[PDB]
């Protein structure tokens, strides 16, 4: 009745959310990133902006947030505010008019092994090159370039959870059918930072328009 | 500097309640946790429970119902109380000061440990039977003869040969429990011509009821 | 910059930004309200709303923030984040969207004599009664009403900001070399007036 | 919880020898292994934690190494001070302790002084007929004892114990007993003690017939 | 002195809103849910957003907030800011504007015996796929999905509120003193599962 | 023991770092701040609202000698990443914004280097005011601009300068908007003819 409070107090007594959660600073933080697409909210063709409801699952091990379950009556998992812990600064590179990073700091699930699972919701309003040629029978290929903004690949390595986005919770859109989806990890060198390649995962969705509305009202 | 001293009854009746006091010096209980360990006879040690620095407690899941732990920060004492005692509880009980790194704890210092024996047997005087060879198979200047001590309870029992005349040539094998009572043996090296003529006597004392015997050689 | 840290700690030791810097209980705080127009963003006839980007020019004396510069290594002025000093709650009363406050709490400048100057940028959407008649040759007379929301005229006295020579230049300041000229509207007159109360409050319009 | 095993159970080495005690878990211990030194009648002393962090005041001759599920404790040069029992234990998931490795100074092999004693008249008067067989000052501790009665082996009622190393000569001493009733004893006449030890290819045997 | 201050100090001087109100970690917190619809603000077919104003009746037992009125001058209810108590963090999962939580963080009511009640007002915009086939004579099966944002089914458990007659209200509650009819959309059924 | 945490303790608790004081030996000194702008995407130019929307990365750079450390004393840590709330910032804002979004959109971590250089590359979406020359539409070209200055500091307190870059061990100022072929998305309506930068 006081053991979970004791655990939280012991973990964070001198925890630092500034330093990376590794035993040794030369180690790399291995972050698993899984984009879950909940709903294709909008595809703004004229503004070339795609609005999507997503869950950006992030998983990593915090070396300092381990505990022994026997010390706390077998407590093997706890929920803690994400603002207290170190987090990967995943930024949507191709943001058009939304937020770059996560702003809804939900609680993370922390396990006795130090494994943190964070699944914050986000509404990504990403830029997409709307190809007009075959409209209204066009297929659109819209993508989300997600990566750690300040941590480079030698410092925090992000890895895709799966080759494809998690569409299991996808609310079927009445205008667009996702014919294909895939996630590709890339390392690229920016002119800002020529000696350190930065990792990103570009999730992409091949969306085909359902033409029936435009067939009826235009064609 | 840092020292811990367990204290308590060396013999407790089965189904009675054990009580132990871990006296503490060199540190304050308000800043160091105190764990309790026990080592059952013929087994490796096991963790029983911990008194937290914040005054909370946690217990081994196998012993949670049987254990309570408490402390007096003014006296620098940690108390263990255990009920429903059984024969299998017989062993050495340690209290340990626990070090920490964040939420992880380990035993850094041990007390000297108190041997706790759980047995119903009442204190009983030893029998002291002489041991003499069944055949004159040897006549050397160094032959071994001894005495058999059986039936006493509890430990310790002490054996000497002609009191202070025992010399270094004396061995005292560890006592053994049979049918709920102890048996012990000892031997001395003596010339084959000496032991039939000199009154070579094993002197045995049992502090459990200040009992004393002397048994001479008989054959 | 050790002396600046020492002075900054000295000034705010025992300071209270929630308490207005009246020395005696009857003393009023005089706040000079200037306005610098950076851009007439738009005028909306449907909403009867004028959107402007402005810099305020608020100046008052806070005696608690005075110091002798010769005691503090010659520091004759100090720049301090506005949230840590007492600020007059000057707000746009005639706003149309509920945004009373300024857009960015930039730092105030504090002089060693305790004169505090604050020039926060504001994005404002004031209500403006549109002269519908002579469209499209019409001219509009839009007003921005700035007043302390809470403090009475007996606690904070607003004033129109003087000119750099101390002249009563009661006008909206426009830096004609950098002002973003609006493509549809021409600014002809830009006066300001202090309005005396009819517990009542003064207004600078 | 993570099960832990140690090897060897008993290790003999001479002063100055390098020794490497081994500790192996059933699961990844993640370097959260500690070592402590226990002496008979003395408070256990922590040597090493986090598999390589030397405890303050521990001699630098102690060092630890390992990762994953296998770990080792190294004594770079064995002192006589270091003859003790060493336990590894784990504190990342529950608390589990090894069985412990007992470390003894190596000694020249010696044959046991074997002797056998019939139940004396005083024991028989009380109805006790326990036979006893002794093996003084032998090394190594590897020894086995068998009771044979009228040539037939006996195992019921057999019990024995072995002393620690003698502080002067490091030899072991062992005693063994065969508890019998007066009726069961008198039903037989031949008794012999058979001692098996590494110093000979054939056992040492001692025997008696009836009362002395 | 005000007895409410003694009660507040007694309850909250040693209270942690982070941990669930369970004596053992494996215990479920049973939540009683009673969504009360104040009005159907609109159904925007073009954006497929249903807008509703609701009261989210949330009741649960918190043994740490247990008190007896006899010990505190007969206080039978204490109003406490919801940030001070543990909350199940119930959110509208099928929202569309990203407003998961309630619109006003109303005080919780800590009744004697440890019962905690929360009834915040919320405006929710939620995904409702519109079947336009029979327009304007169409009917729409909009839905509201409520879940804990944090805790799984073995940590927090939902149940429907029970009426004074003992019948479970397995539907959206409508209060005649609060409900205002929408002039465009009638409401025929509102079952909860 | 993680060397990063010991280093941060040294820099901030032991040294007593104050984020509100400029990194200067004397108040009379100005902080030299180098700016560059990397244009990632010209989101749109809305002629009716006269508003240019651009996705950009503002490369801030300045020296804070209070954040110097010897790399060999802290496990060879050459770079450290800190929340911008921890360090002094030059507080540079888009002056000619059209909507009140003065500050950068995302306050990313600051990068601090052992030799005291402080580096910051926050991403931002800006809606600057861009008056439209409709005369030659649709064959028109538009002279939009983004004007960056500090409001919390002045030329007496901070000196703005363009990012300097080096080729053949000779330095030159980056007098243009940086376009990075890995980061840049070609706009389908607008071709960037010139992209100068001036202090
Ligand atoms: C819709 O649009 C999206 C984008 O908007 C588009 O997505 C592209 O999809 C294609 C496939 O359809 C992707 O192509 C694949 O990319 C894979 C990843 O490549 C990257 O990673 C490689 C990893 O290698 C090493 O990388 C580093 C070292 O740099 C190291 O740390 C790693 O451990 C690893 O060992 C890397 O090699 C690769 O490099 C590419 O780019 C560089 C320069 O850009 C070039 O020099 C290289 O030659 C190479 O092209 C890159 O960094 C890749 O694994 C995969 O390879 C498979 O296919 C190729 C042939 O296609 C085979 O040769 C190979 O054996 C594999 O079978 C393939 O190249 C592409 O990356 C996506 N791009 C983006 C931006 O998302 C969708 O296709 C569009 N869909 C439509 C229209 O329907
Ligand atoms: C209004 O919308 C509601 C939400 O869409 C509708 O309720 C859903 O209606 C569908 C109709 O297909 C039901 O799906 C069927 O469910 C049955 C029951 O199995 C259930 O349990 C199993 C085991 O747990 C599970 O696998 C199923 O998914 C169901 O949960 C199945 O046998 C069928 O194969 C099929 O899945 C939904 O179950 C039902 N859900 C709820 C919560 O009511 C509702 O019908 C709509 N009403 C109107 C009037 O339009
Ligand atoms: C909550 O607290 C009340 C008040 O103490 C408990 O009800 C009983 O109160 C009397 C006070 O006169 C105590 O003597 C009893 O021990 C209390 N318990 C019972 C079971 O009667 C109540 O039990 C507490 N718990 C709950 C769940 O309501
Ligand atoms: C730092 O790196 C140098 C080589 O560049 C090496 O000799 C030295 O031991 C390293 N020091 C630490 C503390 O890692
Ligand atoms: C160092 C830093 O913040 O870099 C950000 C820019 N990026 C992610 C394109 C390299
Ligand atoms: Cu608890």
């Amino acid at each position: 009745s006081e053991h979970e409070t004791r655990l939280v107090a012991k973990l964070f007594k001198d925890y630092s959310s500034v330093v990376r959660p590794v035993e040794d600073h030369r180690q790399v933080v291995e972050v698993t990133v899984g984009l879950q697409l909940i709903q294709l909210i909008n595809v703004d063709e004229v503004n070339q902006i795609v609005t999507t409801n997503v869950r950006l699952k992030q998983q990593w091990v915090d070396y300092n947030l381990k505990w022994n379950p026997d010390d706390y009556g077998g407590v093997k998992k706890i929920h803690i505010p994400s603002e207290k812990i170190w987090r990967p600064d995943l930024v949507l590179y191709n943001n058009a008019d939304g937020d770059f990073a996560i702003v809804k700091f939900t609680k993370v699930l922390l396990q006795y092994t130090g494994h943190i699972t964070w699944t914050p919701p986000a509404i990504f309003k990403s830029y997409c090159e709307i190809i007009v040629t075959h409209f209204p029978f066009d297929e659109q290929n819209c993508s989300m370039k997600l990566g750690t903004w300040t941590y480079d690949g030698s410092v925090v390595a992000i890895n895709p959870e799966s080759d494809q986005p998690d569409l299991s919770n996808f609310m079927e859109s009445g205008e667009w059918v996702i014919k294909e989806s895939r996630g590709w990890k890339h390392s690229v060198t920016y002119s800002c930072c020529p000696d350190t390649p930065y990792l990103d995962i570009t999730y992409h969705f091949v969306m085909q328009r359902l033409p029936l509305y435009f067939i009826v009202n235009v064609i | 500097e840092v020292q811990l001293q367990e204290s308590g009854p060396g013999l407790v009746q089965p189904s009675e309640t054990l009580s132990l006091t871990c006296t503490v010096s060199g540190f304050s209980l308000t800043s160091y946790s105190v764990s309790w360990l026990r080592q059952p006879s013929g087994k490796g040690p096991e963790w029983m429970g911990r008194m937290w620095d914040d005054g909370g407690t946690v217990y081994n899941s196998g012993l949670k119902s049987r254990l309570s732990i408490s402390r007096d920060t003014s006296k620098n004492q940690v108390f263990l109380k255990m009920n429903s005692l059984q024969t299998d509880d017989t062993g050495t009980y340690y209290c340990t000061r626990d070090e920490r790194i964040r939420a992880i704890n380990w035993f850094a210092y041990w007390g000297q440990g108190t041997l706790v024996t759980v047995s119903s047997a009442e204190t009983t005087a030893p029998s002291v039977y002489p041991l003499a060879p069944g055949t004159a198979l040897k006549s050397n200047s160094m032959v071994t003869l001894g005495c058999l001590v059986k039936g006493y309870f509890p430990e310790p029992v002490t054996v000497t040969w002609n009191s202070g005349a025992l010399s270094s040539g004396v061995h005292t094998f560890p006592a053994v429990l049979q049918s709920g009572l102890y048996t012990l043996t000892s031997s001395v090296t003596v010339p084959s011509s000496t032991w039939p003529s000199q009154t070579v006597t094993c002197n045995v004392a049992h502090p459990g009821q200040q009992h004393q015997r002397w048994t001479r050689k008989l054959c | 910059s050790e002396a600046e840290g020492r002075l900054r700690e000295k000034l705010f030791s025992g300071y209270d930004s929630s308490v207005r810097p009246a020395r005696e209980v009857g003393d009023r705080v005089r706040v000079s309200v200037g306005l610098i127009l950076a851009q007439l963003i738009s005028l909306n006839e449907k909403d009867e709303e004028m959107s402007t980007k402005v810099y305020l020019d608020l100046e008052w004396t806070d005696y608690r923030l005075s110091w002798d510069p010769a005691e503090h290594d010659g520091i004759d002025s100090l720049r301090i984040t506005a949230e840590s000093v007492w600020l007059p709650d000057v707000v746009l009363l005639n706003n149309n969207d509920g945004n009373f406050d300024v857009a960015l709490d930039i730092s105030v400048v504090v002089s060693s004599d305790g004169s505090v100057r604050w020039q926060p940028p504001g994005i404002y959407r004031s209500s403006c009664s549109i002269q519908v008649t002579y469209f499209p040759f019409d001219w509009q007379n839009c007003t921005m009403v700035f007043s302390s929301y809470s403090y009475d005229s007996s606690e904070v006295s607003l004033q129109t900001g003087l000119g750099p020579d101390g002249q009563g230049h009661q006008e909206i300041h426009i830096h004609e070399g950098t002002f973003i000229e609006n493509g549809q509207w021409e600014i002809i007159h830009k006066p300001s007036r202090l309005i005396q109360p009819p517990g009542q409050r003064q207004e600078v319009i | 919880d993570i099960v832990i095993t140690q090897s060897p159970s008993l290790l003999s080495a001479s002063v100055g020898d390098r020794v490497t005690l081994t500790c192996k878990g059933s699961q990844n211990i993640d370097n959260y292994l500690a070592w402590y030194q226990q002496k008979l009648g003395e408070a256990p002393k922590l040597l090493i934690y986090k598999t390589n962090s030397l405890q303050t005041g521990i001699p630098s001759r102690f060092s630890g190494s390992g990762s994953g599920t296998d770990y080792t404790l190294t004594i770079s040069s064995l002192h006589s001070e270091d003859l003790a029992t060493y336990y590894c234990y784990q504190y990342i998931n529950g608390y589990t302790f090894g069985t412990g490795t007992k470390l003894e100074l190596k000694r020249a092999d010696a044959a046991p002084t074997v002797s056998i004693f019939p139940p004396s008249t005083e024991q028989l008067a009380t109805g006790g007929a326990s036979v006893v067989c002794l093996m003084n000052n032998f090394y190594p501790r590897d020894i086995s004892v068998k009771w044979k009665i009228d040539g037939t082996e006996r195992r019921d009622g057999v019990l024995d114990s072995v002393t620690d190393q003698d502080s002067k000569d490091s030899t072991y001493s062992m005693s063994s007993t065969l508890s019998l009733t007066k009726a069961d004893y008198e039903s037989h006449n031949l008794y012999t003690c058979e001692v098996v030890h590494k110093t000979s290819s054939s056992p040492v045997v001692k025997s008696f017939n009836r009362n002395e | 002195k005000n007895e409410e201050l003694r009660l507040y100090h007694h309850l909250f001087n040693n209270y942690d809103p982070g941990s669930r109100p369970v004596r053992e970690p494996e215990d479920t917190v049973t939540i009683s849910l009673k969504v009360t619809l104040t009005n159907l603000i609109s159904l925007n077919e073009k954006e497929e957003t249903l807008t509703t104003s609701v009261w989210i009746g949330i009741d649960w037992q918190d043994y740490r907030l247990n008190y007896s009125k006899d010990d505190f001058g007969g206080i039978e209810t204490l109003r406490v800011p919801s940030e001070l108590v543990w909350l199940p963090e119930i959110v509208l999962e099928n929202n569309i504007d990203g407003q998961f939580g309630v619109a006003y963080d109303a005080n919780v009511l800590v009744y004697e015996g440890g019962s905690v009640t929360w009834l915040p007002p919320a405006i929710y915009r939620s995904v409702c796929a519109v079947e336009v086939t029979y327009f304007p004579f169409d009917w729409q099966n909009c839905s509201l999905i409520f879940r804990s944002q944090t805790y799984n089914a073995e940590e927090v458990e939902f149940t429907f509120a029970v009426d004074n007659d003992g019948k479970t209200i397995n539907k959206i509650d409508i209060d005649t003193e609060a409900y205002t009819e929408n002039g465009e959309w009638a409401i025929d059924f509102c079952p909860g599962v | 023991l993680n060397e990063e945490e010991r280093l941060i303790r040294h820099l901030f608790q032991e040294k007593g770092y104050n984020k509100e004081l400029r990194p200067v030996a004397h108040k009379e000194e100005s902080v030299d701040v180098a700016l560059a702008l990397t244009l990632s995407n010209l989101i749109s130019l809305k002629e009716v609202e006269e508003t240019l929307t651009t996705n950009v990365w503002i490369e801030h750079g300045w020296t804070d000698n209070r954040l110097k450390w010897n790399a060999e004393e802290f496990g060879n840590i050459s770079v450290l990443r800190l929340p911008p709330d921890m360090v002094w910032l030059p507080e540079i804002v888009l002056e000619n914004n059209n909507d009140g979004s003065f500050q950068i959109s995302y306050s990313c971590n600051v990068l601090v280097y052992h030799y005291g250089f402080v580096y910051w590359l926050p991403p931002a979406i800006f809606r600057s005011s861009c008056p439209i020359s409709v005369t030659y539409f649709p064959f028109d070209w538009q002279n939009c601009s983004l004007k960056f200055s500090s409001l919390k500091y002045t030329a007496k307190e901070i000196t703005l300068s363009l990012k300097q870059d080096a080729k053949e061990n000779r330095t030159y100022p980056v007098e243009w908007i940086i376009i990075d072929p890995e980061g840049f998305t070609e706009n389908g309506e607008w071709e960037i003819v010139h992209r100068p930068a001036r202090v």
